[PDB]
RNA sequence: UUGACCUCAAAUCAGGUAGGACUACGCGCUGAACAAUAAGCGCAGGAAAAGAAAAUAACCAUGAUUCCCUCAGUAACGGUGAAGCGGGAAAAGCUCAAAUUUGAAAUCUGGCAACAUUUCUUUUGUUGUCCGAGUUGUAAUUUCAA
RNA sequence: AUUGGAUAUGCCAUAUAAAGCGCUUUCGAAGAGUCGAGUUGUGCAGCUCUAAAUGGGUGGUUCAUCUAA
RNA sequence: GGACAUGGGUUAGUCGAUCCUAAGAGAUAGGGAAGCUCCGUAUGAAAGUUGCACGAUUUUUCGUGCCUAUCGAAAGGG
RNA sequence: CAGAAGAAUCAUCGAAUCUUUGAACGCACUGCGCCUUUGGGUUCUACCAAAGGCAUGCCUGUUUGAGUGUCAUU
């Protein structure tokens, strides 16, 4: 078998990130929110999607016609997105729930967010894929989402989601996110490495 | 299974690399012939410069230990796969300074007992000497007159080192003698 | 803003996070070619402050140059030759190991309309900015030739004879 | 390498033409801006008074000019220079105040839509 | 010699037929010269050659103007129809692109433009 | 024979064995120029040929590189 | 002998041509 | 199973762009024997480079750059050889990154379609619409003089 | 003919807009394998090590000045 | 006169070249190098000119199976 | 000289033509190909000709894909 170079790079990077010792700030992203709660998170998030580019123009031209003939509204409620915008919201202590993508490509973009969210007192969760967050906000990718205000109808729903994240993500893991990650080896890998280690330690010290 | 799919990926990565290193070595004629047929051994000059410093007390042992906490010591190699380590040593290897004294000491260690015996010091010296011996055994005045007047290069019927005279340089010759 | 956290996080280049990522990315960059396209900057904070905007016409190219002339100056000159239809805006440092120093070079397409219609990058479309990297007019090129204001940094041997002297 | 000055008369006339070309572009207004008065920085020269670069932000403010309209009416601004003594401040305030009294400012054309 | 304005008032098929008959006339006159001609025949060689050029010019001009009509108000037109000043001029910033300013610089010139003033001596 | 006609510069300086002209440097893209050969440059520089296009650019500059037809 | 050398030899033999008398 | 995204490819894919010449002046690199020189190499323009102080000075202070005169064969270094001040030429200032637009990505390329426009059927845009780029950040706002 | 910046004048103008100045019981982000230290070459570069926040640079007898990457 | 002048003269489906390969050279992949450039020739290349075949057309959005440079000879091969 | 009778070996110049090469670009250095379309002749599944195409690096976009890369999906 002869894999292409880019396919070989992909799979080696997968194994390499496992064998190495991942620091606690980077290993906490290996432990994401469970599948049930993530579904409930995105149910609430999909009631606050920002309006589409067509739907916004549809609304604006509707109001433009009214003034063109002859002529006050409510504050829009939606989900907050954008790394700089969300980080500014967390430092402002305005965010109620921060949802960090688990595979942001340069990981240091989000590596401080769990600590910043815990410093400011914001309930946060790490959810799977940057594309699920992107889907909510009509983008291809969202490194992080945040909820600051919801309608009075969904105040009780958000209070249930926040408790579930607290019970299933923060109360859980917790100590597991303070431990260096990695070093995971296959079923037969330690035995092979033990033979290699004892052979090397015998006389192969140069 | 997440674990089982992980385990077979490591096996495939390991096995394909071993195939690559095998067929890469097969290009060597000597390697093919070779296949057809706790301690430590200081053999690297880098280690010898270090070993000399510890023994000679020039560099304090406590300072050496502190100098060992650097960017490279914290890049641990415990358990990494061969396809990763092999390139890491080839590329990510810190190049420590090298002293001539360790170079001499390594040459002394590498000096075998029969490296320079009586024959290899006498006939080997003899063959070079006799070779050099076989290697070792292995102006005309022209007057610028007649057809030789106004020449620019080697004239007709003149070979080897030669000198040209025109009877006008006689005046300069006498003046030079008087000088 | 997250660009403050990235700036202060890139200051500690041997901490646990920054040392783990340095090796992982250094091996990754070694698998690829010596000069390969970078889809996005690995340091969005540093590229941003060096002139890079995340729009069409801005290009990032990653290059590794052997250690042991400035390595950064070599990085821009090798990339600019490789991508000859672009202009070398600036460059920065991303990673390094015992053999290589890794750089990312920000280039700009002078034939793109998003560049030619941008009043803040129009200056690079004029022909006098042809190969800034080659003439020592980049940030590292200026430094390598001592261009600066202070005392730290043909009128001598010429004889100036006036009409009435 | 010998430098010659055979184009010294040619250079002098070219600059006089360049001054003339400036006046063609901008006729009712002077071909030079108004420079301030400053004192040279040495014990050898501090008795004298020469022309500086621009009027400090305090000299403009004391005179009554803002730093935005100063360049429009031809008054250079020097953000670097400062007034360490009242003597330098009062000297350059009157240099501007004489300038403003001797200045004619032609009105521009202001666009104004149908409604407000 | 055929008058060019008369040629421009005719159709291409008529022009092609005249070109064919002019080429036959030129071929015969060349044959007569190499077989022994006279003063009149040698004078007719250059006149016919210049007339063939006139026919080809008119046909080519009509073809190009037909192409320009088709590509009028198109974003992309054939290269030989585009401008050719110099390679550098074609690559320079257009006057619209050059004159583009930021909103910051637009507000500066709108509120603080360079005034017209005068100093009383 | 040790030299043949170079296709680029038309001089009988194309070395048979090295496949390289000694006058211009063909097949290299850049022509062979050497400042110590000051007379060598003036023998084959601009102006030693038809210079047909450059004369057209020189003539078209005065009117502003205009196009179109008159009235 | 290619076309090229045939034309080169022809022009070489056309250079040493007697001058026209007019 | 179906689908999102990341990365990487392919096309005689839609539209572009690079090369070579000249090289007096200009900017880099390299560099001898006897000179930031010649040669060699790279890269531009009608000028290039420099340029709005991590600058001088020790004054009653000066105020981007460039060039000229002067400083001055002076100080310093040990024959080499400046610079601050001073006189003059010309003068013009500024743009970003780092701020949450968050009561609304307000930003932009391209296709198609009309409409104008032209040194010009050759140029350059506008208006509409659609697909995309973009939240891993495009506009407005701010650049410490604030 | 082809053009430039003005002047006069017509039409249009998305001003629910934009700006200067002045006031503050409210705030004010400032560029890192960079500076620097050590060493080896010719301020600059390589190598090793590698920062700070009234911090840092450069001058002068604590002060002055400046605000790099 | 092999000089000069003026004209004329070389006709191929079967003769040679054209095609193939030889030692070697050589671009491409990648890697060096401040650099003019050098190493490298199936090398850790996604290396297929319409690689090939199959199918009542497959949720009228393609599924299944198979196999996996060029130059260099007017005396070599044809 | 002959010959011809808006002339001209005229000027200007804004429209065109511009063979083979050359940065030289289908591959080679007398040649050898491929792709699209059109045309001919005692004459048509053959042969021939003509026109328009086919270099490389890179940028923006488009379409088509690959991945035991990251996931979602009662
Ligand atoms: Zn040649």
């Amino acid at each position: 078998v002869k894999w292409p170079e880019y396919i070989r790079l992909q799979r080696r990077r997968k194994i390499l990130n496992l064998r190495l010792k991942v620091p606690p700030a980077i290993a906490q992203f290996q432990k994401t929110l469970d599948k049930n709660t993530a579904t409930q998170v995105f149910k609430l998030l999909n009631k606050y999607r920002p309006e589409t580019a067509a739907e916004k123009k549809q609304r604006l031209v509707a109001e433009a016609e009214a003034v063109a003939n002859g002529k006050v509204s409510k504050k829009p409620y939606n989900v907050k997105y954008g790394l700089n915008h969300v980080v500014a919201l967390i430092e402002a202590k305005k965010a109620k729930l921060v949802l960090i993508a688990s595979d942001v490509d340069p990981i240091e973009l989000v590596v401080f967010l769990p600590a910043l969210c815990k410093k400011m007192g914001v309930p946060y969760a790490i959810v799977k894929n940057k594309a699920r967050l992107g889907t909510v906000i009509h983008q291809k990718t969202a490194a992080v989402l945040a909820v600051t205000e919801v309608r009075e109808e969904d105040k009780n729903e958000l209070a249930s989601i926040v408790s579930a994240v607290d019970a299933n993500f923060s109360a859980k893991y917790d100590e597991s996110r303070r431990k260096w990650g990695g070093g995971i080896m296959g079923g037969k890998t330690q035995a092979l490495l033990a033979k290699r280690a004892k052979a090397a330690a015998a006389t192969v010290r140069l | 299974d997440s674990d089982d799919e992980r385990d077979r990926l490591e096996a495939d990565l390991d096995s394909m690399y071993s195939d690559y290193t095998k067929r890469k070595a097969e290009s060597d004629v000597k390697y093919r012939v070779k296949k057809a047929r706790n301690n430590v051994e200081i053999v690297t000059a880098e280690a010898m410069t270090l070993a000399q410093d510890i023994a000679s007390r020039r560099k304090s042992k406590a300072d050496l230990i502190d100098e060992g906490y650097n960017r490279w010591s914290f890049q641990s190699k415990e358990g990494l796969p061969d396809w990763f380590l092999d390139e890491e040593t080839t590329v990510n290897k810190p190049n420590k300074p090298i002293t001539k004294e360790a170079v001499l000491a390594l040459r002394e260690k590498m000096k075998a007992l029969n490296a320079r015996p009586i024959k290899k010091v006498l006939e080997a010296q003899g063959r070079k000497k006799m070779r050099t011996i076989k290697r070792l055994q292995r102006p005309t005045l022209v007057v610028a007159k007649g057809p030789n007047k106004g020449l620019k290069s080697r004239p007709k019927g003149v070979k080897g080192k030669y000198k040209m005279v025109d009877s006008r340089m006689k005046k300069d010759l006498r003046a030079q003698k008087r000088l | 803003g997250a660009y403050k956290y990235l700036e202060e996080l890139a200051k500690k280049k041997q901490s646990d996070v920054n040392l783990f990522l340095s090796r992982v990315r250094a091996w990754e960059y070694r698998q690829m070619n010596v000069i390969h396209r970078a889809s996005r900057p690995s340091r969005p904070d540093k590229a941003r402050r060096l002139g890079y905007k995340a729009k069409q016409g801005y290009v990032i190219y990653r290059i590794r140059v052997r250690r042991g002339r400035s390595a950064r100056c070599t990085a821009e000159e090798r990339v600019g030759r490789y991508c000859s239809n672009l202009r070398v805006l600036n460059s920065y440092w991303v990673n390094q190991d015992a053999t290589y120093k890794f750089f990312e070079v920000i280039l700009v397409d002078p034939s793109h309309k998003a560049i030619r219609r941008d009043p803040r990058i129009n200056w690079i479309v004029n022909p006098v900015h042809k190969h800034r990297e080659s003439r020592g007019l980049t940030s590292i090129g200026k430094k390598s030739r001592g261009i600066g204001k202070g005392h730290r940094f043909l009128r001598h041997n010429t004889l100036s004879l006036r009409r009435y002297r | 390498y010998v430098k010659t000055w055979f184009n010294q008369p040619g250079r002098k006339l070219r600059r006089r033409q360049a001054r003339q070309t400036k006046a063609a572009k901008i006729a009712p207004r002077p071909v030079e801006a108004i420079r301030p008065a400053v004192k040279p920085p040495t014990i050898r020269y501090n008795m004298k008074v020469r022309a500086g670069r621009g009027f400090t932000l305090e000299e403009l403010k004391a005179a009554g000019v803002s730093r935005r309209v100063a360049s429009t009416i031809g008054i250079p601004v020097d953000h670097r220079r400062r007034n360490r003594s009242e003597e330098s401040l009062q000297r350059n305030v009157e240099r501007i105040k004489v300038y403003l009294a001797h200045l004619i400012v032609f009105p521009r054309k202001a666009g104004q839509p149908k409604k407000g | 010699a055929l008058k060019t304005f008369e040629l421009r008032k005719q159709s291409q098929e008529n022009l092609a037929e005249q070109l064919q008959e002019l080429r036959q006339e030129l071929a015969s006159l060349r044959v007569q010269k190499i077989a022994g001609g006279s003063g009149s025949k040698l004078s007719k060689i250059k006149t016919t050659r210049k007339d063939i050029a006139r026919i080809l010019t008119v046909i080519n001009e009509s073809n190009r103007l037909a192409a320009r009509e088709a590509y009028k108000n198109k974003k992309y037109i054939p290269l030989d129809l585009r401008q050719k000043k110099t390679r550098a001029i074609r690559r320079a910033l257009t006057p619209y692109e050059q004159s583009r300013k930021t909103l910051k610089q637009i507000k500066k010139e709108r509120y603080f433009p360079l005034r017209k003033y005068a100093l009383k001596a | 024979k040790s030299h043949t006609i170079c296709r680029r510069c038309g001089k009988r300086s194309f070395h048979i064995q090295k496949s390289t002209c000694a006058c211009c440097g063909y097949p290299a893209a850049k022509t062979r120029s050497y400042n110590w050969g000051a007379k060598a440059k003036r023998r084959r520089t601009t102006g030693t040929g038809r210079m047909s296009y450059l004369k057209k650019v020189h003539r078209s500059f005065k009117n502003g590189f205009r196009s179109g037809k008159p009235a | 002998k290619s076309f090229r050398t045939k034309q080169k030899l022809a022009k070489a033999a056309r250079q040493n041509r007697p001058i026209p008398q007019w």
